[PDB]
């Protein structure tokens, strides 16, 4: 199954 | 001594030579198959008395149980009897009969259509009988025939009786599809059609392969259909799905435009998707067998939260649409909320003027509307953080599997439609097709429109060299622009759109056999620059063949809303971020293409779109689509006994191929797909793949999930389909 | 088992060597003084080269002070409470001294005739009979019940050992052979219907079953006409998936082909038939129901077993001596043991039946480099069982002349010069072409003049403690693997078959083998010259089947190329698991 | 259960009286002259105006040509095979007349004792046997055992 | 387990 934490300054250090 | 029941009624000693001779033939040119050991494994099976039709089977599926991967050459010893069985089933012999007779036997017996006869005359069949090579039935594998033998050839429903070969489908499917050519020309595409065909180079639908020769016109198998927000609307809606389902389609309903519960649809959209899911089902077995939809919806639709857990397997009844898809719709905003931790506001379509329309056609426009309406008191309105929400979907999409998104920014602002006069705003059951709808208010309403798609595959691993692929488009092209005009149309709405834009869907299969044969793989990116350079000749070569179509023709009456017709090619208008990932230069003139399109037109508004496979790619032994195959062997359940099928070229491969679950994760697979997207028309059945046991504790964490989730959107990958989750 | 021994104390008292010779000097003792020392010694090293094999309570007993070494009874019941009475009684005697037993109560009359409250309370009352003398009752005692097809409460009685259920309906303890002829079979083919009577209701017919087929078919179809007679209708499929889905289910209901049975018997039908078989299906013998326990116009079957070892023997004319050496012993012990119940010593006084097999047939096979499953193996096993059949003949030919033929031999068609090559089902001419090898004709006319000393011979059973003993293969069956495991107290038992080694590319494994048809080809070839039956094994591995799923069509299929073979009954079904 | 009739026409004979008179009718049949009919008068008014009763067997049965009307055996089973199957088999024998049992086992000798496996499974086999002519798991014969 | 589908007509072929 899914391991619920997310993080998120991990995240932001993405582009689209 | 052991006697045999034939045919008629009599004994007669049994004829071990015959068979043994039989046996022989039928390992011609094979490697490491033993007869003996076929003779051993059938020949104590046979009982004093046995008949004819039973050794025969016999023999077959002892050769059939043989199939492994050190042995795969069972896999055409199998074939060849089992086309032996079938030619004597049905024309008594092995020599098929003279095409003409067998067309008067067939017509005569309301098997085929009389058309067939009147556009061609005797001397035409006589000269067709001369391209066929009969002998080519000696080359699909075993699991080919079982499929032929189950799904293609004409036959008897009751009875079970088996009325032609494969060389005669193929000659046929190709007379009907050209039968309007002028004299000069005809029999010249029915030759070179037939060959493309019987030699697996292009590969047909389903309802192509099995319906064209005889007296039905059902092949339409692919419909969208968009509901607008009224009861008339979902009345209608629900008709043409009905309709539709009768004859065997699966359908894309766009139900986002329903008002959300308690609005001045006052009860909600949960209850009118109830009511899809059963005209859907409607014409099915026991509520499960067959017909087929994907549902798709924004993703701030006020309601989504209850919607992201229809097919949940818990819960209670009356919040529980488990037997469709659905495809969530998603754009920039979205995503930015989420890298930047922020929330996500919903809103009620019915409460936000042009918010849905900009969702779709101008992304500037909905971030000025957004941010607007989010400010205004006035409207009905709900927050949520933006990590929840993206986890509530992927926690479901990987639950089931089953939850698919839809990029809708990339659709329209790379497409061969113009999304101020034809937006893209949804797509199909297996989100390869992306076309544009307008809802009804009835189901012959006319001003509406259903869209349609007609769908086929070049087989990358039948060509010989990019530039044969010219001739195949053409062929590919002009065959199913035929159909359009060959097929019925049952609903009003759905003909215009097919007479409109005329829109095709040219796939590919053997993609995973192809790169094997040139010694690459998914996952490490070794294969971006051939993939470019192999979507090029692709799309080049379609357009190629859809503009000198359009000459020979006219342009499609709705060329003038395709960005094509501004002079704008897909090569203008892929996802940037590409540039980063391969360097290929375009090896064709692009610009002679972008001014012949510009004056002379397309036939066909769209021509390339990646589908899934399985039935297709069996009768060529190719691999599935453009996915990476879950091992070298595939087991499938039959009446018959275990069907086995061996990738192609195993012993020669065996290394060269990269299975699913070998690949180290979804990221070069993506590249791919998205250097795709730079050149398919419209969008690719894309997957998502995920191994527990490469995660600590067994376990796939939701960061991986959104990690790839935003690689696709980067890349511009613009549908995700299926997510496999391999058990251990 | 086999070493006399301390019950309490646990000590030891006797070797093996010291076993083997004293066996010998019990079962010859009362030979004269010119020719018993010599049998002794002949026999001793028989056995203890383990050519010739002995039951466990011989084994464990011939010595001692006990007399008790019956250990397979056949009973018949008739349809009265007197004959229930002494079938009861009859089956607890026999259980209080380790015997399986073979039950017919097909005679019992069904539910709600003119008994009245049916066969199943009846049943039940044989279970605990059987049971009667058990730890806590599963632990020793076994039983095998039959029926015809044609019962009535067939229905019912298919479903008798079914885990699921009530209780009023369920006899679980016990296993069931269901009688099947020709006839049923015809409206299985032809997908009819079959009728069902209380053999009460059927004059005749419950006879004719076992002796006359055309008798049954006339009286069949006669009694089907009339409406008088209660009876029941039911699709002919229907009843035979019921019988394959609990044979597939439990592994132990089993199927005797009664017109097989009497058609190509030792017995003259119209006297003596088979109307049932014993507990592993190998034994087929004539039994008379009593009215009391010691009613002396019953007959209780009786056999006494034993085998050769195919392993040790290093030719076929081998045999001649050991067949000489295995009757005698055994006909010695009829004498000798103890007999509980009258009826039994008259059947055992009477035709003196005697059931030698075969142990090691697998490593047989693989010594000579043959395969179960591809027919490679057919002429040598025609030639086998001649062999053996031939020399067992001749061995109680000769001692019918030195001692006197049995009370009973004008029962048997031996009487009449009417030998088993005789009489075996003809399509066996279609799957071997092996030529009799021995002077059948010398045979005919001896034994139609001396007559036989025993009217039974051969009889191929299952065997476990015996092979372990010589470390041969279990009876005719391939085995499951190359190493056996069993529990022990003093820790894992391992067996590895017999010369691996050399062998492991020779042998054919139990689930290596593509299917049944082999095998059944193999074990009616054996059929052709056995007295009695062949403890018959059917074989399913599940992932060789679409979906993991056994189809009712292989089945079937299956129990047809055995009756076709001419197979007269079929034991275990083993379900692989994965 | 009394009065004579058939069992599947549904057809009752008799009624009460006949039952009665009869009854005293054919237990009094032996008596000499001098007093016979004097009996049966007595009896048929005792029993007719309830202040004898009479156990059903012997209500539905005397008269008609049935013998079976004991409804009530004691069997004392000894600790042999011999005796059990003896006690087992008398009572099948009256349990297919419709009596109840009681049943002495109590001698049976327990497990483990130089017949080696104890009273239970004796006892299990006189359950059946109580319960050999009864329909299938809790219906007709009874036995208490001791 | 086992799959309860029977054909008569394959069977109805076989010889005893």
């Amino acid at each position: 199954q899914i391991d619920s934490e997310v993080d998120t300054d991990d995240l932001s250090n993405f582009q689209l | 001594n052991l006697l045999v029941t034939k045919r008629d009624g009599s004994t007669e000693r049994i004829n071990l030579d015959k068979i043994h001779r039989v046996l022989d033939w039928a390992a011609e040119g094979l490697h490491n198959v033993s007869i003996s050991q076929v003779e051993l494994r059938s020949h104590i099976q046979f009982y004093d008395g046995i008949k004819t039709s039973d050794i025969h089977e016999t023999i077959i599926k002892a050769a059939a149980d043989l199939i492994s991967r050190d042995a795969p050459d069972y896999q055409y010893l199998a074939a060849r009897l089992a086309i032996f069985h079938l030619r004597k089933k049905a024309y008594g012999q092995f020599e098929p009969p003279a095409l003409y007779d067998h067309v008067v036997k067939m017509v005569e017996m309301g098997k085929y259509d009389n058309h067939l006869l009147e556009d061609y005359t005797e001397e035409e069949f006589k000269q067709m009988d001369t391209f066929i090579d009969h002998d080519r039935d000696m080359t699909f594998s075993y699991a080919a025939v079982k499929q032929l033998e189950g799904k293609y050839l004409v036959q008897n429903r009751v009875t079970g009786e088996i009325y032609e070969s494969a060389q005669f489908l193929y000659i046929l499917v190709a007379a009907c599809l050209f039968s309007n050519y002028p004299r000069e020309t005809r029999l010249q595409y029915v030759k070179r059609f037939y060959d493309a065909v019987s030699t697996f180079k292009i590969s047909l639908p389903t309802p192509i392969m099995s319906g064209v020769r005889t007296p039905t016109r059902q092949f339409s198998s692919c419909v969208l259909i968009e509901c607008g927000d009224s009861l008339d609307s979902i009345n209608a809606t629900s008709s043409a799905i009905v309709k539709y389902v009768s004859q065997r389609a699966g359908i894309g309903i766009n139900a986002g435009r329903i008002r959300a519960l308690g609005s001045p649809f006052h009860t909600g959209c949960i209850p009118f998707y109830k009511h899809f899911q059963t005209a859907v089902k409607s014409c099915s077995q026991g509520g499960v067998r067959g017909g087929a939809a994907t549902l798709f919806y924004p993703m701030w639709h006020l309601e989504v939260e209850s919607l992201l857990v229809l097919k949940n397997n818990r819960g209670v009844e009356g919040n529980r649409v488990r037997h469709m898809d659905y495809g969530v719709q998603i754009n920039k905003l979205m995503y930015t909320r989420l890298l930047k931790g922020e929330d996500i506001t919903l809103f009620s379509p019915s409460d936000v003027p042009g918010l849905y329309d900009a969702f779709f056609a101008d992304q500037e426009e909905f971030e000025r509307l957004y941010t607007k309406y989010e400010k205004d008191d006035s409207i009905r309105k709900q927050r949520v953080k933006a990590v929840e929400l993206f986890s509530l979907m992927m926690q479901e999409r990987a639950s089931t599997g089953r939850i698919y998104i839809q990029n809708v920014d990339h659709c329209n602002t790379h497409s061969p439609f113009d999304p101020a006069i034809a937006p893209v705003r949804q797509s199909n059951l297996c989100l390869e097709i992306a076309l544009p709808t307008k809802p009804l208010n009835d189901v012959n309403d006319e001003n509406g429109e259903i869209a349609l798609c007609t769908l086929s595959a070049f087989n990358l691993g039948a060509i010989n060299n990019l530039d044969e692929l010219e001739e195949l488009a053409i062929l590919a092209v002009r065959a199913l622009d035929a159909l359009l005009d060959y097929q019925d149309y049952p609903i009003p709405a759905a003909k215009r759109g097919a007479m409109g834009r005329r829109t095709l869907g040219i796939g590919v299969i053997n993609f995973a056999y192809y790169l094997a044969k040139h010694g690459k793989r998914y996952s490490d990116g070794s294969a971006n620059n051939l993939t470019h350079k192999t979507f090029e000749a692709i799309q080049y070569y379609l357009l190629k063949a859809s503009n000198e179509l359009a000459k020979e023709q006219g342009a499609c009456p709705w060329f003038n809303e395709t960005t094509y017709a501004k002079g704008i090619l897909p090569i203008d208008t892929y996802k940037k971020d590409l540039d980063t990932i391969a360097n290929e230069p375009l090896h064709y003139d692009w610009e002679a293409l972008r001014e012949s399109i510009k004056t002379h037109g397309l036939r066909n508004s769209t021509l390339s779109a990646l589908m899934p496979s399985e039935t297709s790619s069996q009768i060529s032994n190719a691999t599935n689509g453009i996915e990476p195959p879950r091992g070298y062997v595939s087991i499938k359940a039959s009446k018959d006994g275990i069907l086995r099928q061996v990738v192609p070229d195993y012993e020669h491969l065996h290394d060269a191929y990269e299975l699913l679950w070998e690949m180290p994760g979804n990221d070069g697979y993506l590249q791919l797909v998205g250097i795709m997207q730079k050149f398919i028309d419209q969008s690719i059945s894309a997957n998502t793949n995920y191994d527990p046991s490469r995660f600590p504790s067994g376990k796939v964490p939701m960061q991986q999930l959104l990690k790839d989730l935003l690689t696709a959107y980067k890349f511009g990958v613009k549908t995700l389909f299926y997510q496999n989750t391999r058990d251990g």
